[PDB]
């Protein structure tokens, strides 16, 4: 009944959908779903890792920052520093309270 | 109409019905229950206005 925003990572690509999708409650993709309505804006571009971002929505735009590294640590962040690039900015104009994550799983349970 | 104003630079797409009370119009137009969107009525008749 409003828009959505989508950002998935299959093998090559990205892509970022605007569109006006209706969510299952378990999406996740098997080693899939994406809806298609009424859709304002697309983008396509081209445990010893951590990447971090940063999401934030202000006056029409999203902005998004990217940083990895290495680590060699048990389980836990490290106490090191280490600052983050800026990477993408969407011009999306929507409202945004939630969001949700996505994994890539073995067994399909549309549950 | 709607509830709140908009945000810089955003915007509502929704067709949805916007009730003024405590009657929870679901899917009815009925009464306080309308209809958002309205037309303009450009006619090559009217004045510059
Ligand atoms: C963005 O979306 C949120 C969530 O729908 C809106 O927050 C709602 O605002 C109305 C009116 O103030 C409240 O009755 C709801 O309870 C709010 N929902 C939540 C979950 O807090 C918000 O108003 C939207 N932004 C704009 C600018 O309209
Ligand atoms: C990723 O998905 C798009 C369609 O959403 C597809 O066109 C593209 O080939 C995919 N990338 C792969 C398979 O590497
Ligand atoms: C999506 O596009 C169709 C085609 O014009 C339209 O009928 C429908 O109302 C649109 N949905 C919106 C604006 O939410």
């Amino acid at each position: 009944k409003t828009q959505s925003l989508l950002i998935v990572n299959n093998a090559t690509n990205v892509v970022i959908k605007v569109c006006e999708f209706q969510f299952c409650n378990d999406p996740f993709l098997g080693v899939v779903y994406s809806s298609a309505n009424n859709c304002t804006f697309e983008y396509v571009s081209q445990f010893k890792n951590l990447r971090e971002f940063v999401f934030k929505n202000i006056d029409g735009y999203f902005k998004i920052y990217s940083k990895h590294t290495p680590i060699n640590l048990v389980r836990d962040l490290p106490q090191g520093f280490s600052a983050l690039e800026p990477l993408v900015d969407l011009p999306i104009g929507i409202n945004i309270t939630r969001f949700q994550t996505l994994l890539a799983l073995h067994r399909s349970y549309l549950t | 109409f709607r509830k709140s104003n908009l945000k810089p630079f955003e915007r509502d797409i929704s067709t949805e019905i916007y009730q003024a009370g405590s009657t929870p119009c679901n899917g009815v137009e009925g009464f306080n229950c309308y209809f958002p969107l309205q037309s303009y009525g450009f006619q090559p008749t009217n004045g510059v206005g």
